[PDB]
């Protein structure tokens, strides 16, 4: 069949900037080929069929050139609205290969903004039913990507820990991460020390906080 | 049978050529032909009779 | 005018069969329907592909006759059967038409002759395992006074079979700094998701916040208070 990899998996893009996003196939094996913009529980719009005429209902701004196997999308003052996740698909009477997106999410560029750290104790009805939950929650960071490491009485945990990033707003352009940690009640009982590590790019120093069994 | 290979004038139909094959089609079916012309192009054609 | 559905989309156990796609307000006949399966992270790709006379039935290389087509352009619906189903093969399936741009250049002449309109809006079909009623705890930082500026108060919902939960803080009296989490699968096989919103310190102890939680397929109410 065919294999064909974006070569970014993903891009930045700030606001009234031009962007360029390119996907490459192993080949150029038909004439036709589509490019096309998902928006999250939204039926896919294609930007272009063949990569010579434009789409109807899509952004003249949007152009597609091909240049050899890789196929360059360029997008001029990109807005938040206008930037959605891409697919390029190779289109022929011979598919049953369905060659499919990589997928590239594009995320606007904001001023980098220092992470704040909240703590959640398991509650006590938790406790009851036997797991135990610690929950270290990061807000405000402009980067997507955060580091959080679980450790008990200084002790790294492995697994254990859970990660979920909301989803940033268009204005606010920063993410908000919670890290739940999984433990049976017999864990609990065992791990005295609970602490949540933090290391970010926004961050000056890497830092740790951590709380004991028993504070209100 | 063609007239226009012996009397194009007279319409008379002379065979001009034969099939190898014995097996005769027991059905017939017209092509269907659209000239494809832009629309200072197009022009009138003769209607064929069967 | 023309509708597009997919019907029979629910949670399934491993290696079952599971009956599909309709159209309303359209001529099944005229155009042939295909079947699109898209999974998050990933390109959509036709799982199923299907001409309008349905003698000829496409299939991708990917699956090996795990899903077969069938369909009946007088009934104008398309019935998709998945056998084999699989955590990994879990994903959205949309069906719409497919059409491509064919034309003579007697003088440059080309015709889009392409219909893309009512694309399916897409079914889930999932697969669940160690199914647990749904639990909601409250949680607030150790002290709300030393917590900052500005305080974050959030409420967990973890161990729910289906589709996740509709929260509230005090039945959608405060939207400030409401953050949703999207569900996260856990090796257990319970998914979890936590909301979180945005309160002023001077707010805290002065006014008590409490969270409505609502679960829409198991109708549960829950109330949590700090």
């Amino acid at each position: 069949d065919i294999q064909m990899t974006q070569t970014p998996a993903s891009l930045s893009a700030s606001v009234g900037d031009r962007v360029t996003i390119t996907c490459r196939a192993s080949q150029n094996i038909s004439s036709y080929l589509n490019w096309y913009q998902q928006k999250p529980g939204k039926a896919p719009k294609v930007l272009i069929y063949d990569t010579s005429r434009l789409q109807s209902g899509v952004p003249s701004r949007f152009s597609g050139s091909a240049s050899g196997t890789d196929f360059t999308l360029t997008i001029s003052s990109l807005q938040p609205e206008d930037f959605a996740t891409y697919y390029c698909q190779q289109s022929c009477t011979t598919l049953r290969c369905w060659t499919f997106g990589q997928g590239t999410k594009l995320e606007i560029k904001r001023t980098v903004a220092a992470p704040s750290v909240f703590i959640f104790p398991p509650s006590d009805e938790q406790l009851k039913s036997g797991t135990a939950s610690v929950v270290c929650l990061l807000n405000n960071f402009y980067p997507r990507e955060a580091k959080v490491q679980w450790k008990v009485d200084n002790a790294l945990q492995s697994g254990n820990s859970q990660e979920s990033v909301t989803e940033q707003d268009s204005k606010d352009s920063t993410y908000s991460l919670s890290s739940t940690l999984t433990l049976s009640k017999a864990d609990y009982e065992k791990h005295k020390v609970y602490a949540c590590e933090v290391t970010h790019q926004g961050l000056s120093s890497p830092v740790t906080k951590s709380f004991n069994r028993g504070e209100c | 049978f063609s007239s226009r290979y012996v009397d194009l004038y007279g319409g008379n139909m002379f065979q001009f050529a034969t099939l190898p094959v014995y097996d005769t089609i027991k059905y017939y079916s017209i092509i269907p032909h659209s000239i494809r012309s832009i629309q200072s192009d197009r022009k009138a054609w003769a209607a064929f009779y069967v | 005018e023309v509708q597009l559905v997919e019907s029979g989309g629910g949670v399934v156990q491993p290696g079952r069969s599971l009956r599909s796609c309709a159209a309303s307000a359209f001529t099944f006949s005229n155009y042939g329907m295909h079947w699109v399966r898209q999974a998050p992270g990933k390109g959509l790709e036709w799982v199923a592909v299907i001409w309008s006379a349905g003698s000829l039935k496409y299939y991708a290389d990917s699956v090996k006759g795990r899903f077969i087509i069938s369909r009946d352009n007088s009934k104008n619906t398309l019935y998709l059967q998945m056998d084999s189903l699989r955590p990994e093969d879990t994903a959205v399936y949309y069906c719409a038409r497919e059409n491509t741009t064919y034309y003579y250049e007697t003088s440059g002449s080309w015709g889009a002759s392409y219909y893309f309109d009512f694309w399916g809006q897409g079914t889930l079909v999932t697969v669940s395992s160690s199914t647990k009623g749904p639990s909601v705890f409250p949680l607030a930082p150790s002290s709300k006074s030393t917590s900052g500026g500005t305080a974050a108060l959030g409420c967990l919902v973890k161990d729910y079979f289906p589709e996740p939960v509709t929260v509230s803080w005090n039945s959608g009296a405060l939207t400030s700094g409401v953050h949703t989490f999207p569900a996260v699968l856990q090796s257990s096989g319970l998914y979890s998701l936590s909301s979180v919103v945005t309160v002023p310190s001077s707010s805290l102890g002065t006014q008590t916040y409490i969270c409505n939680v609502n679960h829409k397929p198991s109708n549960t109410k829950v109330d949590k208070r700090v």
